[PDB]
């Protein structure tokens, strides 16, 4: 069933007991923290095989 | 507890796993802040069930 990704994340916030409006009011920050965090995965796996 | 949904002309709130449209009201919803913050918000009346009772 399709659902907009910002609304799928609002359901997933609401599932950990954080109210939906915490996402919609912080959506740019939450997206920046996510894009940054995947950038660290890419750097770590390039930096070391270990 | 639900999702906002439109049939193409009206707006309703429904539970997420079975289509059950309700009128949007001050019970079905909660406020947080002003209209300007949320990315992709829309405009509708929200019915307040007390107001017709204060009309008597
Ligand atoms: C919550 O933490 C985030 C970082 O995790 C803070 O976000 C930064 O805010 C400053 C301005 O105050 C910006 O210069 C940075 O670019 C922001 N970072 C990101 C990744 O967007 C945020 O300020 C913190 N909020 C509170 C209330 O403490
Ligand atoms: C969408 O929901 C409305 C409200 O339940 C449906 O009802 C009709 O809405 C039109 C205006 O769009 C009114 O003129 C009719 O009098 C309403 N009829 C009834 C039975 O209330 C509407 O049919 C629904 N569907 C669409 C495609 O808008
Ligand atoms: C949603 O409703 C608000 C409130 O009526 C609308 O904002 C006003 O729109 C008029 C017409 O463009 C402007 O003259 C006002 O200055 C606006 N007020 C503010 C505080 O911005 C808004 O345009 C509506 N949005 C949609 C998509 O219908
Ligand atoms: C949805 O995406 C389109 C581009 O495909 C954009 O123009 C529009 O402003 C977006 N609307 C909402 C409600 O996010």
């Amino acid at each position: 069933l399709q659902i907009p990704f910002a609304m799928q994340m609002a359901y997933r916030f609401n599932g950990i007991g954080v109210t939906q409006n915490v996402l919609y009011e912080n959506q740019k920050l939450i997206a920046n923290q996510f894009n940054s965090a995947i950038g660290k995965i890419q750097d770590s796996l390039s930096s070391t095989a270990s | 507890e639900g999702v906002f949904v439109s049939n193409g002309t009206h707006w309703f709130v429904t539970q997420r796993n079975f289509y059950e449209p309700q009128i949007i009201t001050t019970h079905n919803t909660f406020v947080s802040g002003n209209c300007d913050v949320v990315i992709g918000i829309v405009n509708n009346t929200v019915y307040d069930p007390l107001q017709p009772e204060l009309d008597s």
